[PDB]
RNA sequence: AGUUCGGCCAUCCUACGGCGGAAACUCCUUAACUCGUUCCGAAUUAGGAAGAGAAGCGCCGUCAGGCCCCGCCAGUACUGCGAUCGGAGACGUCGUGGGAACACGGGGUGCCGAACU
RNA sequence: GCCUGCCCCUCGCCCGCCCCCCAAACUCCGAAGGGCCGCGCCGCCCCGCCGCUGGCCUGGGCGGGGCGGGCGAAUGCGGGCG
RNA sequence: CGGAACGGCGUCGGCCGGUCCCGACA
RNA sequence: GCGGCGCGCCUGCUACACCGGACCGCAGGCGUCCCACGGCGGGCUCAGCGAGGACGGAGACCUCCCGCGGAGCAGAAGGGC
């Protein structure tokens, strides 16, 4: 009645994604949110072609994303689900494990409300991989993983409940 | 919202399977033309490459040359080898890997020259003498008569990243008489301003271990307990690594000859296919489990 | 035809077949050639240097010179009412070598060996050409019982 | 005024009259074209030795 | 008045089809190529009863609109539209072309004369062969007194000679009269809807 | 048996479910260093060795998709060259030659080398 | 069936399943029929030459000497060269 | 009796079928 | 016939499975553009099927997953990757 101790699950990485269009320096101004919370330099994605709802005109920067791991996803996601009153809705966990929440205010996160730095709305995506995933990514060797060992929803579901306590 | 899906057998039917070794990811076919393009005036003349595999526990060097349908392993010699040149842990180091070369060149080297049996090979190619960090070409130099044994270096499918493990067991090819094509800008130490000596000196001789092995005992003593078991019961300390490094380094340059060792041949149960006249009753077993449920 | 280009009406010819799209298998450039190998052309769009004009494509030729990456085919081409030796110089990859006298490298030395063995036992040689099909013999055939046929009705159709 | 274009009807029986001629044993094996080092390897060895066209 | 129909009969040229090169297909009149109780049980329409075509030839679509007309109302004013089934099997593909002359002639005027003779696309026209089936009447037992006549009245507006035939086939299902039935006792039969096919004996179990 | 370098590139694939490891391999294991990351030791490098068959991987399934073979299709469609054969034509025969394909069954599910344990 | 009650119906779309007929600038497959080359010189043992090759005593070429053999599909016909 | 779609209880044949010596309501 | 330019050039047809095959025949282009849109070495996987996530929906981003190329390679089309 014992799982093998690799079929554990562990939050693989947090990305943290913004989507403030272009507009003057704004992009920018969101780089000094991230900074602090995550210890490090969001990178700048880049909007794809040109829209005329949104302001991206193929080439405008329009999102910043970092992605955190290990003990920093963990107080990071924490903040998210205190904010998000250890509660979530049910169909967030997707087909391959990943859930996600959204975040109004970078305020909210316990960073300090600034005339000079506007509120930027956030939003989170938590990737949960299970011990022996490195067949996917190697530059060797890279082959899918097998059936069992990938996260359902379901299971990690049951992560998730055990890990912060949250409800559906 | 009830969607397509993608594997149709239109999908399988087109589907072009890559060669089986490419499918496995172990060889990139595209450096192996590049390497394997012997130009076509020479023919016959054979064409070595220094395959340096990286694996787990083991680095492999082994010279090969590929015929149309063998590679023809010429001589091997492997990590799990060095134990038995007195290096009882770090096997897979980067002064590792430079001893796994010495171990596959001289092996080379003499294997050439016992056929030979003449004025040829090792004593015209003893090379450099010790395991020292200067750059050393081998065929730079007189290359009289016989020229040094070429052999072009397979870095596999690894990154070239500065002063990886494969660039140095280059060097103890190097080390050991066969030319190897090299720059060592890859080499630490070769700022574009010159090639440190020592940077090789020292990481040829595994003081990178040494100074992790002091400081650890230093800042927390239980890690540096689980993270270092080996080599603490072995009883190489971070001084001693350098004095295990050279004596393995002249015993490999003086005895390589290899030794057989038994290797016993597990079979595993395997159970075996089921008859085909049996393998029609399955189904048969299945159509009464419907039809009388 | 209004345009005549190096590449001219290849639309079927030069592309590769159904699932042999991809990297020449390594076995090609690796072959060892001989001056005086006859070496079958085809042409393949696997890389786009060293591609013949399509009618040199089928052309059984000899190696005439083996230079360093490549191959100087001789082909004979009609031109008129004359064969011309083209010679023409092709990449390794879209070259390959030649079955043609396969029969004969074989019927040389096996014919050779008939002889070599007759030397000793076998003094008679068994006529060492080859007959074309030539006209059957008695091969007595037994009808037992054999089933009548009957040409049909015009019905099932 | 209007005329004919191209037909090669009757080109074949002129091509076939005699013609087919094989190109000649000359440019069966010429040396226009080979390896510019096989063509020195090939002249100063026959020159030594048995081949000596020289004096 | 789209000209006589022999000035195109017969595949005088190799299939030129609706197509990205194709500009301009006029439009195929028949626009409905099956009527009548197109919802059907495989069972409930016995006989099928077709017109089998006597040579190759071009048939217009103007034709193929003009017969769907004319035979599917001798069925429909006596069988009923419920005792009816009838399919246009031959759709008209191939465009014919139709070379324009019209105004002045000359020099460096409005181009006249057969130079440039590609006709601008008309007249949407059928291919078939011979022996190729044209209209199929599916009926019930009712019908089977009035289906032959309804194909008739109508064979005179398909060119050309053509046959009647019955069909020892059972109804549209590929299966004969002899066929269906011994696979309706054993229950081989999978009902797709308007036809049928053999359960058959692949797929994975479950 | 297992690894490495390979040859031919699906009887070698794709999907699912079992079964397995002694070694080998993988997963693993951390970041003083060499290095490495549009950000991220995810990857990649370097330095390890407490676990582990859960994946990968190797073996069996499964009226499994494909892939491969043989039937069948069928002397069928087509078609080489002959007929002052038959047709208003469309076209079709007949003489002597060839001969598909898709469906549809019945099966098959890698093998070969070189080195080392 | 109802302040909105969507407590959900009928047609669609979309996805599975069959079905009817097409392409000259469509092709999983793919004939007939065409093209292109060979059908006598081999097997052995040595030995030279090379400014070329290669790690070598490796190659290939190009020669030369001995030895073991030999006319190795059918039919027509003397071919070539200015 | 250049030549069709259609027709011909014109004349010789054939094919697939039902009746009728319980002789084609007695 | 100067209304068009098949008057030099190219792609796919027509073209009748080697090749060569006509036409004010069809479906189209060319007369340029780019020191990066070039060479090389390294990394990488693309359009997208889904299923998820502040604002955020046909649609903008960020994730995985399945992804034989269904992407883009300066422009015609066809090969090719």
């Amino acid at each position: 009645e014992s799982e093998n101790p690799m079929r554990r699950i562990r939050i693989e990485k947090l990305v943290l994604n913004i989507c403030i269009g272009g507009e003057g320096d704004a992009l920018t101004k969101a780089a000094k949110v991230l900074q602090q919370l995550t210890d490090q330099e969001p990178t700048f994605s880049k909007s794809r072609l040109t829209i005329r709802g949104f302001g991206i005109r193929r080439g405008q920067k329009i999102s910043t994303h970092v992605t955190v791991r290990g003990e920093k996803a963990r107080e990071i996601i924490e903040r998210g689900l205190r904010v998000k009153n250890f509660e979530l809705p049910y169909s967030c966990f997707s087909t391959t494990g990943n859930f996600g929440f959204g975040i109004t205010e970078h305020i909210d996160l316990g960073i300090k409300y600034d005339p000079s730095m506007g509120i930027y709305g956030m939003d989170f995506y938590v990737v949960l991989s299970r011990p022996g995933f490195r067949v996917n990514k190697r530059r060797a060797q890279q082959q899918h993983v097998g059936a069992s060992h990938k996260i359902t929803p379901d299971e990690a579901r049951a992560w998730v409940e055990r890990e912060f306590e949250v409800v559906y | 919202g009830w969607v397509k899906v993608q594997k149709t057998r239109s999908y399988f039917k087109r589907f072009q399977v890559q060669f089986r070794r490419r499918r496995e990811g172990k060889t990139d076919y595209q450096a192996r033309k590049a390497l394997i393009i012997q130009d076509k005036n020479k023919y016959a003349t054979p064409r070595y490459r220094f395959v340096v595999r990286r694996t787990n526990k083991d680095i492999i060097c082994q010279v090969t040359a590929a015929e149309l349908t063998k590679d023809r392993v010429v001589c091997a010699a492997y990590s799990h080898e060095l134990p038995r040149y007195g290096i009882p842990v770090g096997l897979t180091n980067y002064a590792a890997a430079y001893a796994t070369g010495l171990l596959c060149g001289r092996r080379l080297l003499e294997k050439l020259s016992v056929g030979i049996k003449e004025n040829a090979l090792a004593q015209l190619y003893p090379g450099l003498d010790k395991a020292t960090g200067e750059e050393y070409h081998p065929d730079e130099n007189e290359n009289e008569e016989v020229h040094a044994f070429k052999a072009f270096l397979d870095i596999g499918l690894a990154r070239a990243s500065t002063g990886a493990r494969v660039f140095a067991a280059m060097k103890g090819a190097v080390d050991a008489g066969l030319n190897i094509p090299h720059s060592m800008k890859r080499f630490p130490g070769y700022s574009k301003d010159g090639f440190d000596s020592s940077a090789l000196r020292d990481r040829i001789m595994g003081k990178h271990v040494g100074d992790y092995m002091a400081e650890l005992k230093a800042e927390d003593e239980e890690t540096y307990r689980k993270r270092f078991s080996k080599y603490i019961a072995a009883k190489v300390e971070p001084l001693r690594l350098e004095a295990m490094y050279t004596k393995a380094h002249a015993a490999i340059r003086a005895n390589p000859q290899a030794v057989k060792a038994k290797f016993e041949i597990k079979k595993p149960v395997r159970q075996a296919r089921l008859t085909l006249k049996e393998r029609k009753e399955r189904i048969d077993a299945k159509k009464l489990e419907a039809l009388k449920q | 035809t209004h345009s005549q280009g190096y590449r001219c009406k290849t639309r079927y010819c030069f592309a590769r077949k159904f699932r042999r799209h991809g990297m020449a298998n390594l076995t090609t450039y690796n072959r060892v050639y001989k001056l005086g190998q006859y070496v079958n052309i085809k042409v393949n769009g696997a890389y786009h240097k060293g591609m013949p004009h399509r009618y040199y494509n089928g052309r059984t030729g000899t190696i005439f010179n083996i230079g360093p990456r490549a191959l100087g085919v001789q082909i004979q081409k009609r031109v008129r009412g004359r064969i011309m030796l083209k010679r023409i110089n092709v990449r390794l990859e879209h070259v390959h070598p030649s079955d043609c006298r396969k029969n004969h490298l074989e019927r040389v030395a096996a014919n050779d060996a008939a002889r070599r063995l007759a030397k000793e036992t076998g003094q008679p040689v068994p006529c060492l050409k080859r007959q074309n099909a030539l006209p059957r013999a008695a091969h007595v055939v037994s009808i037992a019982s054999a089933i009548d046929i009957t040409p049909l009705k015009y019905d099932g159709v | 005024a209007k005329l004919k274009n191209h037909t090669s009807k009757n080109q074949n029986r002129k091509d076939h009259r005699n013609g087919i001629k094989k190109p000649k044993k000359s440019a069966y094996t010429s040396h226009k074209g080979m390896c510019p080092k096989y063509l020195r390897n090939l002249r100063r060895s026959r020159a030594n030795d048995p081949r000596q066209s020289l004096r | 008045g789209r000209r006589p129909a022999r000035c195109y009969r017969y595949q005088k040229n190799k299939p030129y089809p609706k197509s990205r090169f194709c500009r301009g297909v006029p439009d195929p009149k028949i626009r409905y190529f099956d009527l009548g109780n197109r919802r059907a049980k495989v069972n409930d329409f016995p006989y099928c009863f077709h017109l089998l075509s006597g040579e190759k030839e071009q048939v217009s679509s103007e034709a193929l609109e003009a017969c769907r007309i004319a035979c599917n109302k001798y069925i429909a004013k006596k069988a009923g539209k419920d005792s009816f089934h009838l399919r246009i099997r031959v759709h008209p593909f191939h465009v014919i072309r139709i070379n324009k002359m019209l105004s002045c002639a000359g020099a460096d005027r409005l181009q006249t004369g057969m130079r440039g003779a590609w006709g601008k696309p008309q007249g949407t026209v059928a291919r078939v062969s011979i022996g190729q089936p044209l209209l199929s009447v599916r009926c019930r037992a009712s019908a089977k007194d009035y289906v032959k006549d309804a194909l008739r009245r109508a064979k005179f507006k398909i060119p050309g000679r053509q046959a009647i035939v019955e069909s020892r086939n059972w109804g549209f299902t590929e299966f004969t009269k002899e066929e269906y039935e011994d696979l309706r006792e054993r229950g081989e039969l999978q009902y797709d809807g308007n036809n049928a096919h053999r359960i058959s004996r692949k797929g994975p179990l479950n």
